[PDB]
């Protein structure tokens, strides 16, 4: 229906913790073809993060059971087939978001922070595909994630202040990508440490609108550094 | 466990 | 579509927190027509409690928003329509459980304990229908809930010890029924107090296997009594 | 809020 109606229904779905509904509303908003407001952008992101996150969690649980059932052929087969079912849902969700990003969001982004936001999202959803990719497809998926993060990184470093919440969150996820997907603790820590240190030096550039998100992400950056250097 | 950005 | 296989898949689904899957597996097991083991009964009950519980939670959120948007016509109408959509899901879930109870679970129950368990669950799911019933249908739904609880109540008092977790849990939910559905606080308090006091009087009837469940439910009974007399 | 049985 009307864009404003869909956005109101997405907020209702979020309150009700019905994230399938809320992703469906925000997808319909995106498909209308107009650049998303900051509020609409955030609602889209929250929705799909919760939808995919449910599958990521289930996949880890079942994949682990599959691993620990060697020698019990029937039980292992059933865990494998359930894992594969969950993977298919997970892949379809990622491909859903990635398609919206290619067709609507990235091409229509007129401001640098919008472009960085959507390239970060692209990096994120390819990273979730990389988490479950095996064999032949993985290197190509990993490279798509890296190229999106890297372009987002260069743009943010040129256009956005160190305390900008989107720049900080990009550093956080790109650093996780280096740690978990590229298995390089050193580059992950260097990226997180620089982001934290450069923001720490400019706290007077925070706004009443940005400081809660920005200071949360700095705490997550340091938490990752603490974890990775113990 | 490590953290990525929420939402 | 083999029973032992369906049960194993339900356990996987539970581990994965995919309760729709887990309810579907145990619906299929129930429809095979044989009396459920205690393990199968608990899987069925846990699955549907989570499935219906998500809708009940969402319904309360949206119903609260609907009430708080009085005087805001567009917002309230959108909340109403979303509440009605959730209600349809909730009714369909309850109708599925109630049909399994009528067709398989109650007729197949060969022991007093499981007779009480399934009549309690019939009372519960008619109570959940009552929570969202309006108009002409509500009286008959409330009557169905009460009649199922009452029969369960009579069998539990005749056949089970006062500390039995199923007898105690039946008293807890029947008391909530009186308080919330029948708007009868004095009856609710009398029922909860009697159940607590009769268990306190015979704590030697606790078993090591289930004393934790029993004492938990006794605390919940007194917590309701405290809330309703405060 | 009042409690019903967890199961």
């Amino acid at each position: 229906m009307d864009k404003n109606e869909l956005v109101q229904k997405a907020k209702l779905a979020e309150q009700a913790e019905r994230y399938d509904d809320m992703a469906a509303c925000m997808k319909s908003v995106t498909e209308q073809g107009a650049e998303l407001s900051n509020e609409e952008r955030n609602l889209l992101s929250v929705a799909y993060k919760n939808v995919v996150g449910a599958r990521r969690s289930s996949w880890r649980v079942v994949s682990s059971i599959e691993q620990k059932t060697e020698g019990a052929e029937k039980k292992q087969q059933m865990a494998r087939e359930y894992r594969e079912k969950i993977e298919t849902e997970l892949r379809d969700i990622c491909n859903d978001v990635l398609s919206l990003l290619e067709k609507f969001l990235i091409p229509n982004a007129s401001q640098a922070e919008s472009k960085v936001f959507y390239l970060k999202m692209k990096g994120d959803y390819y990273r979730y595909l990389a988490e479950v990719a095996a064999g032949d497809d993985k290197k190509g998926i990993v490279d798509q994630s890296q190229q999106a993060y890297q372009e987002a990184f260069e743009i943010s470093k040129k256009e956005m202040q160190p305390t900008h919440p989107i720049r900080l969150g990009l550093a956080l996820n790109f650093s996780v990508f280096y740690y978990e997907i590229l298995n390089s603790p050193e580059k992950a820590c260097s990226l997180a440490k620089t982001a934290f240190d450069e923001a720490i030096a400019e706290l007077d550039t925070l706004s009443e609108e940005s400081y809660k998100d920005s200071t949360l992400i700095m705490q997550l950056l340091r938490d990752n550094l603490t974890l990775w250097t113990s | 466990s490590r953290n990525s950005t929420p939402g």
